């Protein structure tokens, strides 16, 4: 419907954090890759505080 | 007596096989040593079946 | 898109050449069990290929479904195609293999996909030792 | 101790391939069932009562052997008392019956056609068993060749 406009609408919003994460951590290594991932967890939205709370759940271990 | 209790251990095996009990040689040795203490065997019949149930509970 | 799918066959080429040769007595008694728990995985590889072909016969396979299917087969077969070309290159006999597999089971401790696989490989290679 | 032999019972009945937390729970299972019966006729007579059902189901020499062994074990009393309570829940030519060609002065009864027909059934059970193996080897593998891919392998979970 609507030539895949509505069907890929929901992924675009999520990609607008995943692209932010790869742009943001560029040129950072080490224990600052626990700081940069924690900083993006705090947004105010559950849709991106259940996505970076999973990336963070992997970087914890 | 050590001659006699090896032969009685061997004859004891056949009547545990043909009565279709779950015991093999190792469990037969465990059970003959356990009954030697003085435990009532009608009680042991339940703990062996409960072990064989809860073993299958894992797999 | 084909060159995205080609890494599966490239990560299959450097697996069977270990199993189908590097297991014999001259090579030690340690290349045996390495080719005795890498063979089960290659059996699994051929299992997956046959299960795909059956769907292809019913008109139910194209490049995209194949592309989704092979991401489990290039996140797992690539681990093997990395380990195999480092154990084979350089004489890894006895404890040197087991140090290399305590180095490449520490290379994955933050992935958690490949860590269990490396532990499985060295838990079969530790048995003759 | 006696409570230590119950750990060895858990050791034989569960082999190792986790495997350090299951054995204490099975040890609990071994202890918890022993004392419920303790809160709440000879021995060889039950052997005869079980040899009877054998003879009802045919198979003569097996009953003749079961009675043969308890007769010489009376010529360990508490361990056969366990076997009669564990019965029937575990895992389980000759040319002198219907072949009268061998022997010395063989018994004269005329002929046979009524046990010679149950001498083919003695092989027919084997012929019916060794085809059930190949039914259960083609089935376990057609359960692999036909499925949606990777639902019998955890490789999709990698």
């Amino acid at each position: 419907l609507r030539r895949l406009l509505v069907w890929t609408y929901d992924p675009k919003i999520r990609l607008k954090t995943l692209a932010a994460l790869v742009d943001h951590c560029q040129g950072r290594k080490g224990g600052e890759l626990a700081s940069a991932v924690h900083a993006y967890t705090k947004t105010g939205d559950p849709y991106m505080r259940s996505l970076v709370q999973h990336i963070l759940s992997l970087v914890s271990h | 007596n050590l001659n006699a209790v090896r032969e009685t251990m061997d004859v004891l095996l056949e009547i545990s096989r043909i009565l279709n009990t779950g015991l093999d040689m190792e469990t037969l040795s465990i059970c003959v040593r356990l009954c030697e203490q003085g435990i009532n065997p009608e009680a042991l019949s339940s703990v062996i079946k409960e072990l064989r149930k809860a073993t299958e509970a894992l797999k | 898109l084909v060159h995205r799918i080609l890494p599966v066959a490239a990560s299959y080429s450097a697996v069977t050449r270990f199993i189908e040769e590097k297991s014999s007595f001259e090579y030690g008694q340690v290349n045996h069990a390495l080719a005795a728990a890498m063979r089960t995985l290659v059996k699994e590889h051929l299992i997956l290929v046959s299960q795909l072909e059956q769907l292809h016969r019913q008109g139910l396979l194209s490049l995209q479904k194949l592309w989704f299917y092979i991401q489990p087969a290039m996140r797992t077969m690539d681990i093997l195609a990395s380990l195999a070309t480092s154990v084979d290159k350089g004489e890894c006999l006895g404890g040197s293999t087991l140090s290399l597999l305590h180095d490449r089971s520490f290379s994955y401790t933050g992935d958690s996909q490949a860590q269990e696989l490396c532990l499985y490989l060295t838990k079969a290679a530790s048995a003759p030792y | 101790s006696i409570t230590q032999l119950f750990d060895d019972l858990c050791e034989a009945l569960l082999p190792a391939a986790n495997r350090k937390r299951a054995k204490r729970s099975l040890k609990k299972v071994a202890y918890n069932a022993l004392f419920t019966n303790l809160f709440q006729l000879p021995a060889r007579n039950k052997i005869l009562m079980l040899s009877f059902d054998l003879r009802v189901g045919g198979l003569g020499p097996k009953a003749d052997r079961l009675e043969e062994l308890v007769e010489e074990l009376e010529a360990v009393g508490s361990v056969l008392d366990l076997l009669v309570q564990l019965a029937g829940s575990g895992p389980p030519r000759d040319y002198f019956l219907n072949n009268k060609h061998v022997g010395r002065n063989v018994p004269y009864s005329g002929y046979d056609c009524d046990d010679l027909s149950v001498f083919e059934m003695d092989v027919q059970s084997l012929i019916s068993r060794e085809e059930c193996l190949c039914h259960s080897m083609i089935q376990e593998t057609l359960q692999v060749m036909e499925a949606a891919p990777g639902t019998g392998l955890p490789t999709v979970g990698l």
